[PDB]
Order: C-alpha cells, then structure tokens, then sequence
RNA sequence: GGGGCGUCAGUAUUCAAUUGUCAGAGGUGAAAUUCUUGGAUUUAUUGAAGACUAACAACUGCGAAAGCAUUCGCCAAGGAUGUUUUCAUUAAUCAGGAACGUAAACUAUUAGGGAUCGGACGGCGUUUAUUUUUGACCCGUUCGGCACCUUACGAUAGGAGUAUGGU
C-alpha cells in the first residue's frame, strides 16, 4: 500500500479534491466541482463532489495507490474556517469507491489575530 | 459536457507519469521504522535533475506510524532531505508541530495557559525554537472553580520554563534532542521542576523549528541513518 | 505566420513564404503567387506585408479578417465590439461599424458585409451608411463562424443553421454534433458545408433543396396525370380500373360512390362476389397495406347506416 | 443535485479519535445527558466515551 | 491586560520567487465585472511588507476618564496591606481657569448571605518533600475594592376618529 495525501479544500462556493505525494509538492491527480457540473449554483454540491471523488478515485486507483491520507481545509483567513458538503461527500464516495483511509486532519489556517 | 474554453487554448494533453517515478524513502535513527513512504518526482535528466528536486522537497508524516504507537497520535514532525541513493532517499529532521485539533482539545475554560519560546543552539551549530505550553493543574480535593495563577507567578513560571528547556537542549546534539523529544522527558521534567511554584496539569513541547543547518555532513547523515 | 504552396500532382508542399510580424500571437490571415497578406494580432497590430506596416485598430484581441472579391475594403473584427472598415492599398479608414452588443467574432464579404459576435445576435451591415441593415436571433452561445452559399452560420450551442439574408427568417437547422462547432467550409462551386466541431468530427453537408423540390414537382406531375385518369374511368364506367386507381391514390369520397355504383350496377354477373367478375379479381389481387387502408375505410363506412 | 443519499454500507487503518475539554458544570450536564449521545453515535458506529476526572470527551 | 521606550515571537492577509500543475477560478439568491495555456485558483517551500495579538478571556483585574491583553529588558509613577514611622490642620467643595478626548435605535446605616481578587495573620492536614524552606489545595480571622440577589432605612417627579365652513 503506498500512501498519498489528498487536500480536500472545500469552499462554500467551490470544492477541490487534489491528491499529492507525501510531499505534498508533486500533484498526481486533481479534479474539482466545477469542471465536472455545468450550473456556478450547482458547483458546491454535495453530487459534484461525488462526481470529483469517483473520478480522483478512478485515477489513483488506475495508478495503484489505493491507500489515502486525509488533509481537509477550508477558506482560513477571514471566511468561516469550517468545511463543506464537498468535504463530506466527496470523504464518503472516496471511501465508498475504494480508498484505504489513513490519517484525517482537518488542517485549516486559523490565524492568531487577522484584521 | 460541453466546453468553455477561449479561441485556442487547449493544447495537447501529455501524459506526466511517464517521466514521473518513485523513490522509497528512509528515516533517520532513532525512530522505529525507517520505510516511512515512497515518493512520485519527475524523471531525472539534464536540465534540473531529479537529484536537486529531491534535495529540494520535504515531508510531513506523523509519528503514530512511525513508532507504530498510537499513543503519538499527535505531534506530528518534519522531515528534510539531503541525501539521495539509487531508488532511496534518506532524511534528516526539520520540524515538530502538533495538530490543531490537539491544541483545541486542550485549552479550557477557568484555567491558564503559559506558552514559552526559545532559542537554542544545540552543539552541531542549529539554530532551532522551541515553543513549549503548559496547561495549570487543578489539584484535586479543591472546591474553587478558578485555577488562576497570579502574574509573578506566571512570569517565574515562564522563567523556569525558559531554564529547563535551555538547560536540557544546549547540552545535547541534535539526534540526543530528538531522542528526547520522542518519549517527552523534557516536559516530564518542567512538570517536576516547576510543580513547587505552581503545579502544571501538563507540559508539551508544541512546535520545534530547525532555523539554519550550516553543515552537510554525510559522515553523520549514514552514521544517523 | 506563413504561406504555403500546394502541389497537387507533386509530394511537395513547402513554407516558403515566412512573416515575423509582431510579438504577440497573429490572430487571422486574410488574402485577396497571391497578392499580399493581411495579418491580424493578439495584440492590437495589424499588419500587411507583400510577397516576392501596421497599424493600431482595437483595444481588445482581435478576430477575424476578410477581403471582397476585387480586394478593395478590409473588415477587422476584435472583441472590443467594433468592426473595423479600412482602404487595403493605402493607410486610411474608410470608416467604423457602430456595435455589436457583446463582441465580434467573425465577418463576412458579400459576393455588404455579416457580423458574428459574442452575444446571441449576428447582424448585416452596408458600406455605404454603416449601419445595421439586418438582424437575427436564434442562437444559444457564441457563433463564431459566419458563411456565405453558392448565408449559414454556426453557433456554440452544436447547432448550425442556414437562411438567407433578404427573406430574414430561418430556413433550416443541423445538429450533427457534439458540444461545439468552430467552422464551415463551401465549396466553390455547389453548397457543400463542412462543419468541425472542437470535438474531433468534421459533418459535410450538401444541398438537397433542388433535388426535393424536382421530386415533389414531379409528384404533382403524376399527381394531377393520374387525378385525370380517374375523373375520365369515373365518367366512362370502367368501374374496375376506377377502383384500382382510387385505391392507389387514396380518396374515399369517389371510393366510396364506385363501391355503391358497384354494388348496384342492376345487372349482375350469377357468379361473382360484388357483381363484377373484375371487382372480385381486384379484390382477390390486393395487396397486403391495400388490405389494410381498405378495412379502415370499411370501418368508417361501416360506422354510418345508409 | 443536492440531496444526499444515506451511506448503504474496514476503512480504517489507524483508529481515529478526538479529543476536546470541558469545565465542570458542563460536566455535570453531560453525565446526565450522555447516555442519549452514546445511543446515537453507537447506531452511526463510533465509541463515545466521557472523563468527568480529567473532564475530556473523547470518540474514536 | 495602568503608562512610556526599545526588543522578542506568533500566525494570518497581500505581494513576489521556485516547483508540481492543467481548465476553469471567482462571486452571488441567481448572475456579471474580473483573472485565466505567457498557467489563474490550487499544492509544497521561502522571502519581504503592513496589521493585529485568536483560543486562555471571567456577573474577573487596572487607570481619573477615554481606554488597557505576544515574550523580555529599562524608566518612572500608582493602589492595597503592615509597621515597634513621622508634621499636626495642613481639610472638603466647586465661580474663573488649566491637563487629558460615522454615531444612536427597546431600556450614617441598610444587613445579611453566597461568590470574587489584592494584601496580612493563623493552622487539621494532602503535594512540592531526597527533609527545612517556600509555593499550590482546604478552612478560619481582619482590612479594601469591582459587581449579584434579598432587604429598603427610605424615598419621590393631548391622541384618534367623524363632521361643518372657509383659504
């Protein structure tokens, strides 16, 4: 089994699965909700994460991974530091398409005084 | 479905994976298991070799699944990487941070917190801080909700703080630290010195940066790995 | 950009003719060995060069080039939503088109000039008062691609539509393709439309208007020949080919009153079926659809009572 | 295009857990209004367990 | 967490560089403007700039108010307590005067009690403590103050409809 880390950075108006190596430098696969729903209203949904998840899953499967750390983060600076319905949808068809799950860390940035 | 794409932009789409390839990973010394990952990089050739990427990268990985105890599920470490053989990567330390989470599970409510920061200069010339946070004991048999320190006493604590931790990371070498970072005697210990001005509920070392490494010794780098 | 020679009775096909332009990517070619070239921009130079100058025109990127068939007027399309009209052999304009709601695309010369643009309209204009004489509606993206026959324009939406300019209403929809649709080619000589999409398929069309339109003439050639054959068996009494011939043209009103008649000739063959040995060796000849639209009208004529 | 389907069905390797503190009052209110929160966690499939002595619930 | 001066850090934001990038990213109820194969957003590592000091954080603390929360060093001041410390009315009040400086929008005691912080005194004991210090926990006594509740001890401080006639 060979572990690769995937950074869920779910918005409230977008989601982005992308998948990295244990450097977190070299990018394997990365697909979001937009590319993969036509309505900008639709681009957070729950389905559209769904749709992201069985393709980055596909890929890194076809790859031969198959074993997944979990980094999950949201918008940190001034937004709402709390992640979305991409986030959860796109773990559970992640983990429903495959996918040994690892370590989970919700690593947002919370910074110590901002404005 | 249907593309949005500008007048001529998409080009032809090439495979990377063929001139990505692996590269197994090796721990330093003193932690339990060496093969901690593999690694994806580009192929290497002229024009930016393999070999300076790889010297450039470095890891992240947690030390549950490096001493295979969970137990450590927190602090997390860092990892850089100097040294590159045919299909293995050693790796030398460069950090020690905790999780979020852990920080969030450990502040409460009518209780204080001392943070202390330090910079130490271990013998192989690092430079590195040292951020420890110590959370007030509530000592059992107590009816007061409110375990406040008053403020000498957290400046003394502090102080006490700043000695133990200089007095017990300026006497020692780098792989010494980390072998006493792995098993936490060093908040053992500012528990036991400092319980006489003010008991301590505990005492962890929450951030350790490497700074500058001025050297590039492989002699130490095969002997720690 | 660059010019090519075609050998066509020869595996030879060289780049001879090389241009450096400007130092953004050249936008369109257009041509009237040729006479010269016309290079369009990324950048706001447009440039003209002879084979053995600039000039600032837009704002925005622009698009598309043209030459009328003598190579006297230029049209220059951008997506500043201008259309740029200027002398070809001299420095001069020859005047400016007013807008395009969102951005022109594409332009056209008519062998008069077409416009193209971003939003969901494409517009005729003049050279003489610079002004919109036509416009059309109908689309659900960007066009990108207008062309003339012997006009037809595209869209973004997979969809390729012809009509003609002095009716003004649409004549006819082609919706071969996946998602989007770049261009059009013409033959020079018939109306052949190639239309590629940015998927991989490229459709040709070919018109087929003249070839409907000599069918269906020649139906009512046979249409009215056959309607008179009818009238002259009614009127002479030949029951039995008026029966066959109003089964193959399918009337039931004079179907009908053959039938009646029919039945009713008021001297009948002993033997026969209906009365007339003929009628009973149509009846026995009918074929199986005949069967079949001769038992719905025997229905109906069965529902009434008299 | 917005609803979402209830999970049907090992997928985890390392035993997750978190951690979070509380006061004394607030564990007062949780002793005697655990056994609710452990019912449904155990139905979702997640031991729940609660230190008044530390005064820290941790689930894994 | 009173002020002034320097110094130390922490993140985050913006900007920039490097690398992996490969079609959107960004809003919004929905859009759009905009940025986007010269590679946006994103991922990883740095550097610079400017800001602020999350959680701890209170029915708390400080200052005369406005106000004051990163570490450390310096500088003066200030409050409370204790004294086996002094001068002995030096006092109180405020005309005049002097120093400090986008908003609002539901509103001589009371007589004790339980909290609270700052001293001080005490002492059955747990823990520092390898045993004296000393500090932490408990409880009792005495000053002082920010607030709670209970007690008062009392007090006191035109509008809307419907008509009529003018302008």
């Amino acid at each position: 089994l060979v572990f690769g880390v995937a950074r869920i950075f779910a918005s409230f108006n977008d989601t982005f699965v992308h998948v990295t190596d244990l450097s977190g430098r070299e990018t394997i696969c990365r697909v979001t909700g937009g590319m993969k729903v036509k309505a900008d209203r639709d681009e957070s949904s729950p389905y559209a994460a769904m749709l992201a998840a069985q393709d980055v899953a596909a890929r890194c499967k076809e790859l031969g991974i198959t074993a997944l750390h979990i980094k999950i983060r949201a918008t940190g600076g001034n937004g709402t530091k709390t992640p979305g319905p991409g986030a959860q949808s796109a773990l559970r068809a992640l983990a429903r398409s495959g996918m040994k799950i690892g370590r989970i860390e919700d690593v947002t940035p919370t910074p110590s005084d901002s404005t | 479905r249907l593309s949005k794409g500008k007048k001529g932009l998409k080009k032809k789409v090439q495979d990377p994976f063929t001139r990505k390839d692996w590269y197994n990973i090796k721990a330093p010394a003193p932690f339990a298991v060496r093969d901690v990952g593999k690694t994806l990089v580009n192929r290497t050739t002229g024009l930016k070799n393999a070999n300076d990427a790889l010297k450039g990268r470095i890891f992240e990985v947690c030390l549950a699944d490096l001493q295979k105890d969970e137990d450590h599920a927190f602090r997390k470490i860092k990892l850089r990487v100097d040294e590159v053989q045919g299909k293995n990567c050693l790796t030398n330390f460069h950090g020690l941070d905790f999780t979020t989470d852990k920080l969030r599970s450990l502040v409460r409510k009518w209780q204080t917190l001392i943070e202390a920061n330090v910079t130490v200069t271990t013998t192989d010339h690092y430079l590195l801080r040292l951020f420890a946070i110590a959370f007030t004991k509530r000592r059992p048999n107590q009816i007061k909700k409110t375990t406040y320190a008053q403020s000498s006493q957290i400046r003394a604590i502090r102080r006490k703080m700043v000695e133990i931790i200089q007095r017990e990371a300026a006497s020692c070498t780098l792989h010494q630290l980390v072998s006493k970072l792995i098993p936490e005697v060093i908040g053992r210990e500012i528990e036991k010195a400092t319980q006489g001005i003010y008991p301590l509920q505990n005492v962890h070392i929450r951030k350790v940066k490497l700074l500058k490494q001025p050297k590039f010794d492989l002699g130490a780098l095969m002997a720690l790995h | 950009a660059r010019l090519w020679r075609v050998d066509p009775a020869n595996n030879s096909y060289t780049c001879y003719a090389v241009f450096t332009g400007h130092l953004e990517s050249v936008g369109a070619v257009a041509l009237p060995p040729p006479a010269f070239l016309i290079s369009g921009s990324q950048d706001r130079f447009v440039q003209k060069r002879d084979i053995p100058l600039r000039r600032l025109a837009h704002d925005k990127d622009i698009n598309a080039l043209d030459i009328s068939p003598n190579g006297k007027l230029f049209a220059s399309a951008s997506q500043d939503k201008t259309v740029k009209i200027w002398d070809v052999e001299k420095l001069e304009v020859q005047g400016i088109l007013r807008g395009h709601k969102r951005g022109v695309w594409t332009v056209r010369f008519a062998p008069v000039v077409l416009t193209g643009s971003g939003d969901k309209t494409i517009k005729l204009w003049n050279l003489s008062d610079y002004t919109c004489i036509r416009t059309f509606e109908g689309h659900s993206h960007n066009v990108l691609k207008v062309v003339w026959l012997h006009f037809a324009s595209a869209g973004a939406d997979t969809l390729v539509k012809v009509w003609d300019a002095n009716t003004g209403e649409t004549e006819c929809t082609l919706d071969n393709h996946e998602d989007r649709l770049w261009t059009l080619a013409v033959h020079s000589k018939t109306n052949i439309l190639a239309s590629a999409g940015s998927d991989s398929k490229v459709t040709f069309w070919r018109d087929t208007t003249a070839e409907t339109q000599a069918a269906a003439a020649q139906a009512a050639l046979k249409l009215v020949e056959q309607e008179q054959t009818l009238e002259n068996y009614i009127h002479a009494g030949a029951y039995r080919d008026a029966i066959v011939l109003a089964l193959q043209l399918n009337h039931p009103g004079r179907l009908l009153n053959l039938f009646t008649n029919v039945v009713t000739t008021r001297n009948p063959d002993p033997d026969s079926l209906t009365g007339l040995k003929a009628v009973d060796d149509v009846l026995a000849k009918l074929s199986d659809e005949q069967i079949f639209q001769l038992l719905l009208r025997l229905r109906d004529w069965n529902t009434n009572a008299r | 295009k917005w609803k979402i389907e209830p999970f049907l069905p090992g997928p985890f390797l390392e035993e997750s857990s978190f951690m979070t503190l509380f006061p004394k009052y607030r564990e007062r209110y949780l002793k005697d209004c655990w056994p609710l929160v452990t019912k449904a966690l155990e139905k979702h499939g997640i031991a729940a367990t609660l230190d008044i002595v530390e005064g820290s619930m941790t689930v894994k």
